[PDB]
């Protein structure tokens, strides 16, 4: 017996000879037998001599010494006479001896392993006189000391037994969609909540009801937590409150919930952690609960925004404005939400119509409470007092933009947005299960019945026949090209415009006027991109989810449609596609794909080339090796490392940086101070005692997991490469290359064209 | 080409005046706001040595007195900065500034060591003062604290002398205003206000 | 004779005229200016400087901050510093507030210097502010040469930061944790 | 090959350019570059189908079988000159593009409880 | 003196909430009658609303000194 | 798994038995998928009236084109996109657009619900570590790792920390005597006067296999404790 | 020779390009035929250097079934063909290990593409 | 067989190292112009229609 208490100072010392004998005396002198049973277990089914000998409970281990009646000097304090010589008594006796503090600096005993971690354990049967130089017996524990398992086992060891441990009463399943559960809510099946076990304390109450059922199944009421691998940014650790229901062993919650998770329903599981504590109950419903972190500190508006469905139904709702539904289909609608039928907005639209129908704006005002103002001037939105009223041509209101009606009811009342985005789901999907979206033949078509698709073929074949001369165009942008901008007569201006085969095949090598053909195509494909808009009715399924954001743009039609664009990889090697890419063109010396020229160094290319095939009238063979070659960068997986390993050194730099009490941050270590005021745009100082560092490297975090890695060919290299040169300052690799920056702010701008001459 | 020279050892008596004047040393208007053409008109132009050796005192003070040495030959070593040495322990000051052309020698860095303690004698180079350092936008204004307002901001923030962000004295900010081990800076920012506590 | 300049500086590689619209070190009293960006291949600015007899210095910086900082002191390091993380950042894709931003740079700049993000300099920034805690910087890099070389100096580590406390069974220092006491006074 | 008279050769098929798992696909040019790489070699290995026909000499773990196995009905020149119809695995279903109820949402399929009972996909 | 906030922060009400709620599962007589409500988090709840719990903050400053709050005089919204 | 009566139902009597969402459409940008559900379409429905000039082959880099898909699907009664109008399977009444419809051809996967339950009831112990196993076979539980470890640290609760490293991990005690700063095993130091004033902390097992690799690496420990 | 040194001229120069091995007329493949016989050409050797020393012993100072010992490529083929390790085709103390694939019969159609690969 | 062109390192006199023909055959590292003269042509002028390009005469003819 002995009473408890806390520690709190670690010290670390080298263990002297004294250290070792002090402890654990237990059959020194045995070596035919250095594996007895008074300091483990040998035998799986041996004993302990002086433990209660219970399987692997009483006996936390036993050592013991072994005395060797050599002296041998310790490898560790071996490197300190190396180093402590001169050529010069009392000197030699100072600046040697300080940290060992005039020791012995020898080995005489050697601890043993207990064996219960021992490959070790018929190593230490032959050091009882092993031989008789000083050399055999150093090696033999020198590799003792390094076949340990803290030496490189190593971090993997430690990031498995300290970092991350194991624990019980979890469970592992998948997830699929369920838009009828409530926001923090999710469901678990019969089977799993028949097995898992929660520990409640006795009350005065229930006292009839858990005799005749301490530890009972997981019942209704109680939190788990949420967790998706890996775990993002912070808000991927939301606690929902559980509720039953009959399912084949999966478990389901609300589609709209699944933007904090970042995970799709093609086959992702999600980890389930269930508590047992009052003091573990009590705070996941306080901090960690989704009615709590209702606001997405990473990017500071709202975190739970609209999902597919319902925004493709509150685009259609306000945009289609010619539906004219009566009192038949209005008043089922009305009981999804909470609030009441607004008056109908026409009595009477025609002489041969006599029921009084409603308007599809008047019907998504069924969700703003009555004392409700909003105003977006980009889209002329206005709501008052609960009703909105004007609508031209808008969808960035819905999203996740810099203003929407989502933000505004969180920053309105706070108490029921969570009640306000489940009735504008379950009344927007009965809404829009009455109309039907469906992606017919004609969506791909995107034309009418006849020559309407041949005007079309021949826009797309001359749109990109211009934006072939506008990138031609740029490429005399290049200094050896001075003699030929100038405004003078030239005679060989005839070589430089009917060659067409030679102005492509400089494209692909010497890549440093290729950034410039890129961006240039990239400019003259948005007058072609605009074709979307002349060609095809406005009840295009697929115009509708582009035009609100929900699945796709504009760039992910017109390769459906009209074309598919530009090629551009990061870096090839000998093939380069040329221009006019078809059966003809495939021979050996007027083709970049065999041979380069003839006249000449072009081992290395960087390929570009145009299709004007869609994916509605079929690709070539070439077309679909050029597709092949270009997007080959987006197969590979060896990447996911990289935002993995930054996150894991940017942890810890912030990890320890929190809110004190005298209104400034600090460190945990020393109590330093980082900065004297935390820099919050808001006027209000309610955050007091939250780690503010460690919400911080999080939204780095987020900011790097989610980064487009679609890299550019040579110049630029990556966006989360340019995040971590940013990121890693210190890290000085070399000088070779270091660039100064020159502003021309001087007198120069008095005279005409001061700038231009003086750069 | 002496004009070049002329016009190089022209920036830097005039950012040195600059410089004084930041640290607040007394300085007239006979040196500084000086033109092009001024310190060839008037000083005299035919002198091919470092022959500016300005004597300076405080403002608010006139007990120490501060050095500007200009030697005439690189290379200082201990046999030739004797009278560089000599003078300001015969003249009883506590403050000086020497500037040089190419980099030091060790013999006279081993010179520095125990001198240091009684005199302050630090070198920067004039290779790299060609401009003005402290009128850049980026780096915002100091103000160097004094020990009676250094003693009621750690009483008020309950901070002690440690638990500060810190400042090299290597820096060219530091070094810029004569800064030593022991004192802080207020550093402002474009409307907050944080210290640094020089290591 | 084939290799020696004939016009312009030695170590010079070459130069660009750019034109920006939000660049950094801006003027504080128009319209967007052009710069040149002159790269180097001893010091950086202390040779730039000298080389050129047209001076036009304004606010002339090197673009690295490992020596915009050595040059122009740790504020304008900073200062650049966080003009390089919200241009990458916003570049990323997502749109992050200054308050993640300023944080770093205050807690990447403490010692004066800008370390690197690694283990070792965080060990170089761990031994400079007095804080001996070597339990830490073996969870991060190999903990072979961590803790032998801890144990030869005799240092006193403390259950300071989170997990050198969650580790031996205790709460870390703040949070809902060691940073307030529930006791029932007599009073 | 009737208009020029200018080669010398010329291919048997250009439907015989890809592997046999991929060859098979109707469409293979107008899918995405990265979604029939993420069938050919990614879900016809894991497709449950036809198997062995002797299941009495072949015992070894994870053996499973279609009950009723569908050849398409379309008929690719690929799968006509081999003449095997076994590398088909996966039988038909007459799909529907709707929304409906949101029970389908984020990539999810929402199916019949009237057909599964009849023979369709059980294993 | 007293020169931290007023109001009472998130992160100490869910350990006073957890701390009231484990003397309530013991058996602690409460002070308040409140009838109806049976769940030890709902009495923890209606306690800490009639701020009638025998509980002080005693919070400790980063730089070595203390200073105790009554729950009589801290407010929370 | 909805019921036959609750689809949307068509006026020949055909019933679609999986639905899949429009959406994904331009995100996996996959066509050629509504070209083989009107391929499929035309090839088995009947023709009124020519069952030997339709196109059935939907070769790879041989694709018949639109024109003659919707010209062999519009001579047998249907619409030559393919689409058809639909009713309502719980009110009844009329869809205001059509809905695509074809005979696509869809295969299973291996990867089933059953293969990937997995949970924890404090079943059997590693014998190394004292964690949970990682065993599907028997009983598992999943590794509470280091960024689902911060994701706590950063949400300020350090009261669920405590009871998830601590707790619900390995459990174990730690006995130490006050003057002397050697443990060993009830509590007994052969440095000290043996049971006079001995003090247990809280461990876990991670860290007290720590301190036994330390010690027979040759680095002993030195700790103190708070009353 | 004198072709060798004027083709190497020729390519510094720049008129013949270099050859890359990132193409399939500098790259050819074994399936069987020329990559069993390694492993027999291995293990032969290590036969006779075992038949050697066996014939060493028993002369300085008639079982032929017993000097020349059968159990040497039995033991070699099932050991790389368990394991996976086979030799390496320019190296010789190197073993590689992607020769060898376990075949799987989930269906007819992984059969069918799990013998036609290319390393 | 490995006929290499690359820098005389080796028996030079720390001035002269420029490009030159080493062949790396059986590991003896003989100039190519001794092996030429080991057998066949016994002639310096008649050993370059061996070689013969008709090419540009810039950098490698020295
Ligand atoms: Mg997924
Ligand atoms: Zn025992």
């Amino acid at each position: 017996q002995v009473p408890v208490g806390t520690l709190t100072s670690i010290g670390f010392s080298i263990s002297n000879n004294n250290d070792r004998d002090k402890m654990s005396v237990l059959e020194v002198e045995a070596p035919n037998q250095v594996t007895d049973s008074r300091l483990g277990l040998p035998n799986p089914d041996s004993v302990c001599r002086t433990c209660g000998s219970k399987d692997r409970k009483v006996c936390e281990g036993h050592f013991g010494v072994i005395n060797f009646a050599y002296s041998i000097i310790n490898p560790y304090f071996l490197k300190e006479v190396a180093a402590l010589l001169n050529k010069i008594g009392i000197d030699q006796r100072l600046i040697k001896k300080d940290i060992p503090m005039f020791n012995s600096l020898g080995l005489t005993s050697f601890p043993v392993t207990p064996n219960g971690y021992r490959e070790r354990t018929r190593i230490y049967k032959k050091l009882v006189g092993f031989e008789g130089n000083t050399l055999e017996l150093s090696s033999r524990v020198m590799e003792c000391m390094q076949y340990s398992r803290l030496f490189s086992c190593g971090l993997r060891f430690m990031k498995d037994v300290l970092l991350g441990k194991r624990s019980d009463h979890t469970f592992r399943t998948v997830v699929v969609g369920d838009p009828s559960l409530k926001l923090n809510e999710i469901g678990i099946p019969e089977s799993i909540a028949k097995r898992l076990q929660v520990s409640e304390h006795l009350n005065q109450c229930n006292k009839e009801r858990l005799v005749t059922s301490i530890f009972r199944s997981l019942m209704d009421g109680d939190t788990v937590l949420m967790n998706r691998p890996p775990s993002i940014h912070q808000h991927s650790l939301i606690a929902m409150t559980v509720r039953i229901l009959p399912t084949t062993s999966v478990v389901s919650l609300n589609p709209i919930c699944c933007l904090p998770f970042r995970g799709d329903f093609d086959g992702d599981c999600l980890h389930g952690y269930v508590p047992q504590s009052i003091q573990a109950k009590v705070e996941l419903d306080e901090l960690v609960a989704l009615d709590k972190q209702l606001i997405n500190r990473q990017n500071g508006r709202n975190l739970l925004s609209l999902g597919q469905d319902s925004l493709t139904a509150a685009y259609l709702v306000n945009v289609e404005k010619n539906c004219y539904l009566n009192r038949a289909q209005m008043q089922q609608l009305q009981m999804y939400c909470p609030f009441q039928l607004p008056p109908p907005a026409i009595i009477k639209a025609s002489p041969s119509s006599t029921e009084p129908q409603w308007t599809g704006m008047q019907l998504f005002g069924m969700l703003f409470p009555p004392g409700f103002d909003y105003t977006y001037p980009l889209n002329n939105v206005v709501v008052s007092n609960g009703e909105l009223l004007s609508f031209s041509e808008g969808s960035a209101w819905l999203r996740d933009g810099e203003g929407n009606f989502i933000e505004r009811l969180l920053k309105h009342d706070k108490g029921k947005v969570l009640d306000i985005i489940y009735s504008a789901q379950e009344m927007l999907s009965q809404w829009l299960l009455m109309r039907g979206l469906s992606v017919s033949l004609a969506d791909l078509y995107l034309s009418s019945d006849l020559q309407s698709r041949k005007n079309l073929t021949e826009e797309i074949s001359y749109g990109l026949r211009e934006a072939e001369q506008v990138c031609n165009k740029q490429q005399l942008m290049v200094e050896s090209w001075r003699d030929f901008l100038a405004v003078n007569g030239e005679d060989k201006e005839e070589d430089s415009v009917s060659d067409l085969a030679r102005f492509c095949y400089e494209r692909q090598k010497s890549a440093t006027l290729s950034e410039l053909a890129v961006s240039a195509f990239k400019d003259a494909y948005r007058d072609v991109q605009a074709l979307a808009y002349r060609y095809g009715d406005q009840s295009n399924s697929f115009l509708i989810m582009s035009k609100a954001g929900s699945k796709g743009n504009i760039g992910k039609l017109v390769q459906h449609s009209m074309c598919i664009g530009l090629q551009n990889s990061a870096v090839s090697l000998s093939f380069g596609f040329p221009r006019e890419l078809t059966c003809a063109a495939w021979n050996d010396p007027n083709s970049p794909l065999r041979g380069a020229k003839g006249k000449t160094t072009t081992e290395s290319y960087v390929p570009y080339g145009v299709i004007e095939n869609s994916f509605l009238t079929g690709l070539n063979p070439l077309e679909s090796f050029v597709h092949s070659v270009t997007s080959r960068d987006s197969s590979f997986s060896g990447n996911a490392d990289l935002p993995g390993t930054l996150s894991r050194r940017l942890m810890f730099f912030m990890r320890d940086i929190y809110a004190a009490y005298d209104g400034t941050v600090r460190n945990s270590f020393g109590n330093q101070l980082v900065q004297f005021t935390y820099e919050t745009d808001g006027p209000v100082e309610d955050i007091t005692g939250e780690a503010l560092g460690s919400l911080s490297a999080c939204a780095l975090s987020e900011a790097a997991y989610s980064a487009l890695d679609q890299p550019i060919s040579l110049l630029e290299t990556s966006p989360l490469l340019n995040l971590k040169n940013v990121l890693e300052c210190g890290s000085k690799k070399g000088q070779r290359e270091q660039t100064m920056s020159l502003y021309l702010s001087e007198y120069l701008s008095k005279k005409k064209h001061g700038f231009e001459y003086g750069s | 080409l002496t004009e070049e020279e002329l016009k190089r050892l022209y920036r830097i008596q005039k950012t040195l005046m600059q410089m004084l004047r930041d640290r607040g040393y007394f300085i007239a208007d006979s040196e500084l706001t000086m033109t092009k053409q001024q310190f060839i008109r008037k000083h005299g132009d035919n002198m091919k040595r470092e022959d500016l050796v300005t004597l300076k005192a405080k403002r608010n003070d006139n007990s120490d007195q501060l050095y500007i040495f200009f030697p005439d030959e690189a290379k200082v070593g201990v046999k030739t900065m004797k009278m560089y040495t000599n003078r300001m322990k015969s003249e009883n000051v506590f403050r000086a500034i020497l500037v040089v052309q190419q980099n030091l020698t060790p013999f006279a860095r081993t010179c520095i060591s125990e001198i240091s303690s009684k005199f302050h004698l630090e070198v920067f180079q004039e290779a790299e003062m060609l401009v003005n350092i402290k009128e850049h936008v980026l780096v915002p204004e100091h103000q160097v604290l004094t020990t009676e307002e250094k003693k009621t901001l750690l009483e008020r923030y309950t901070v002690k002398e440690t638990q500060l962000p810190r400042i090299q004295v290597t820096d060219p900010i530091a070094r810029y205003f004569g800064l030593k081990r022991g004192q802080v800076v207020k550093i402002i920012r474009p409307r907050y206000v944080t210290y640094r506590y020089v290591v | 004779l084939l290799d020696s300049p004939v016009k312009g500086d030695q170590g010079i590689k070459k130069v660009n005229i750019l034109w920006t619209d939000r660049p950094k070190a801006p003027k504080r009293n128009l319209k967007v200016t052009m710069y040149g960006d002159r790269g180097k291949r001893t010091a950086l600015l202390e040779t730039c400087l000298p080389i050129m007899d047209m001076i036009d210095w304004g606010r002339s910086h090197p673009d690295n901050i490992r020596q915009c900082c050595s040059v122009y002191g740790i504020d304008a390091g900073r200062s650049i510093f966080v003009a390089n993380l919200e241009s990458a950042v916003s570049d990323t894709g997502k749109e992050i507030l200054r308050e993640h931003l300023l944080l770093v740079a205050d807690s990447l700049s403490v010692t004066g210097e800008f370390v690197a993000l690694n283990a070792k300099g965080w060990s170089k920034q761990r031994q400079v502010e007095s804080t001996p805690a070597p339990f830490t910087q073996a969870c991060f890099s190999s903990p072979s040469q961590c803790f032998l070389k801890a144990a030869k100096e005799g240092v006193r580590d403390d259950l300071q930061g989170s997990i050198d406390a969650l580790a031996w069974g205790k709460v870390p220092g703040f949070g809902t944790g060691d940073q307030f006491e529930i006791i029932i006074s007599p009073k | 090959l009737k208009e020029p008279k200018i080669y010398t050769h010329c291919e048997l098929d250009l439907s015989f350019l890809l592997g046999v798992s991929c060859a098979v696909v109707p469409f293979a040019n107008h899918d995405h570059g990265r979604r029939v790489l993420y069938q050919s070699q990614k879900h016809c290995q894991q497709a449950i189908g036809f198997s062995s026909t002797n299941p009495n000499i072949r015992c070894d773990t994870l053996s499973q079988q279609l009950f009723y196995p569908q050849k398409p009905l379309f008929k690719t020149l690929a799968s006509e000159c081999l003449k095997k119809e076994v590398l088909f695995n996966g039988q038909n279903a007459i799909v529907a593009v709707n929304v409906h109820l949101g029970y389908n949402q984020e990539d999810s399929i929402v199916m019949n409880k009237a057909s599964l009972e009849r023979g369709m996909f059980r294993s | 003196p007293r020169k931290t906030s007023k109001f009472m922060t998130k992160y100490e009400r869910a350990r006073i909430l957890g701390t009231r709620a484990l003397q309530i599962s013991m058996n602690a007589p409460v002070m308040v009658e409140l009838e109806g409500e049976t769940d030890p988090l709902e009495i923890a709840m209606k306690e800490l609303r009639q701020r009638k719990i025998p509980f002080t903050i005693r919070r400790y400053l980063p730089d070595g000194s203390f200073e105790e709050w009554g729950v009589d005089e801290l407010i929370v919204e | 798994l909805e019921e036959q009566q609750n689809f949307p139902f068509t006026i020949q009597g055909i019933v679609p038995d999986i639905v899949i969402n429009p959406h994904a459409f331009p995100s996996r940008q996959t066509p050629g998928q509504l070209l083989e559900a009107a391929l499929s379409k035309g090839i088995a429905c009947p023709i009124q009236k020519a069952y030997t000039k339709l196109t059935r082959h939907a070769t790879p880099f041989s694709t018949p084109g639109v024109t003659e898909i919707t010209e062999q699907l519009h001579r047998a009664g249907f619409s030559r996109w393919g689409n058809e109008r639909v009713y309502n399977g719980r009110s009844g009444e009329m869809m205001r657009s059509m809905i695509f419809m074809g005979p696509t051809f869809y295969q299973r996967l291996v990867h089933m619900s059953e293969d990937k339950v997995k949970f924890r009831n404090t079943g059997p112990v590693h014998p190394l570590t004292r964690q949970p196993v990682a065993d599907r076979k028997r009983f598992g539980g999943i590794k509470f790792g280091e960024m689902e470890r911060d994701c706590l640290i950063a949400h300020g609760a350090s009261a669920n920390l405590h009871e998830r490293l601590f707790t619900l991990s390995d459990s174990s005690q730690m006995h130490i005597c006050r003057k002397c700063k050697t443990y060993a095993n009830g509590p007994y130091c052969r440095v000290c006067v043996s049971s006079d004033h001995v003090v247990r902390v809280y461990v876990p097992y991670g860290a007290k296999l720590l301190c036994q690799e330390l010690f027979s690496m040759g680095i002993t420990l030195n700790f103190d404790t708070k009353l | 020779l004198g072709y060798m040194v004027k083709c190497l001229l020729n390519s510094y120069a720049g008129k013949r390009k270099c050859e890359n091995r990132d193409s399939f007329r500098n790259k050819r493949i074994e399936l069987a035929g020329e990559l069993l016989e390694r492993e027999i050409r291995v293990h032969l050797a290590h036969a006779r250097r075992k038949m050697t020393r066996a014939m060493q012993k028993h002369l300085s100072g008639k079982p032929i079934e017993h000097y020349l010992d059968a159990s040497v490529i039995t033991n070699g083929l099932s050991r790389a063909f368990s394991t996976g390790a086979w030799s390496h085709p320019f190296r010789k103390m190197e073993r590689v290990s992607g020769v060898v694939a376990n075949l799987g019969r989930a269906n007819p159609l992984q059969t069918l593409i799990d013998l036609r690969r290319t390393r | 067989f490995i006929v290499r062109l690359s820098e005389n390192e080796k028996a030079e006199d720390y001035k002269r190292r420029e490009k030159v023909l080493t062949v790396y055959f059986l590991s003896t590292e003989i100039p190519v112009w001794l092996l030429f003269f080991a057998l066949g042509v016994s002639s310096d002028k008649e050993a370059m229609d061996l070689i013969a390009f008709d090419g540009d005469d810039a950098s490698i003819t020295n």
